[PDB]
């Protein structure tokens, strides 16, 4: 029932979570934003080359257990 | 996403039109699509991270192997710094026909800008950098609108099979591209 997921930064850095396949992954990304201090809405998070939208759950992606969401601020110019 | 008038374009934008350019191409040139990567410009940032698993996540993504052009959108947005978000969008076309000679030929509507990253992105797609002609930006907000009508540009001259690829005579349209973003 439940997955464990690492968010990894552009920096390398890492951030574990266990969450439940049937939860939104907002729970998750709500968590490592409110963690790395970083506003919600300046964070991207991309899994198999796909940007994730908070609605989307991991039973929804078939994540597996160990799966790496990368975490990337947003870009202007 | 919503664009205004003169707002500098965000990664979003950029994503968006390549998403409907990738559609485009794969409905009007599917071979054409099969050998072309239109690179998100986050994927094409984490290109040149200094983590070295998180660019590579970043090339099997792209899959360049089996691609002859990849196009990749280059902002100067910081790795390290939460505060520094970018200040410019240039563009690197990655020529792989000739799998023993990769060009990669950067336009860059303000010329030397972003020249420092072209160059990392080239070499990390064991490519070299070439400084290829584009029409100089008049203002400073349209930076990412020239590397979306350059991608636009370049992908017709390549279906076409056309050997100049000076941008030197490119048209923008922010108007076209703010259409297509609310289609």
């Amino acid at each position: 029932a439940h997955i464990n997921l690492k968010v990894k930064g552009q920096d390398g850095n890492e951030v574990f979570f266990r969450i439940k396949r049937s939860t939104q992954l907002k729970k998750l990304m709500n968590a490592y934003c409110d963690r790395q201090s970083v506003d919600f809405n300046s964070i991207a998070f991309l899994f198999d080359g796909r940007r994730l939208r908070a609605e989307q759950t991991p039973d929804e992606l078939e994540m597996e257990d160990g799966d790496e969401i990368d975490a990337m601020l947003h870009q202007t110019g | 996403p919503v664009l205004g008038p003169t707002q500098w374009l965000g990664d979003e934008h950029i994503q968006r039109d390549y998403e409907l350019l990738a559609q485009e191409l794969q409905q009007n040139n599917p071979d054409l699509a099969a050998r072309t990567r239109f690179v998100d410009p986050l994927i094409a940032q984490m290109l040149r991270s200094p983590s070295k698993e998180v660019a590579e996540r970043a090339l099997g993504w792209v899959r360049p192997g089996t691609a002859d052009f990849l196009f990749l959108p280059v902002s100067d947005a910081s790795d390290t710094d939460r505060h520094q978000r970018g200040s410019h969008w240039s563009l690197l076309l990655v020529d792989r026909r000739d799998r023993g000679r990769r060009v990669a030929y950067h336009y860059d509507s303000t010329q030397g800008y972003n020249d420092g990253l072209a160059a990392e992105l080239a070499g990390r797609l064991d490519a070299n950098l070439q400084q290829a002609p584009i029409r100089q930006q008049q203002n400073s907000y349209d930076c990412g609108v020239f590397v979306l009508d350059g991608t636009r540009e370049l992908v017709r001259r390549l279906a076409a099979r056309r050997p100049d690829l000076n941008l030197n005579n490119l048209v923008i349209s922010r108007q076209e591209l703010r259409d297509r973003l609310g289609a």
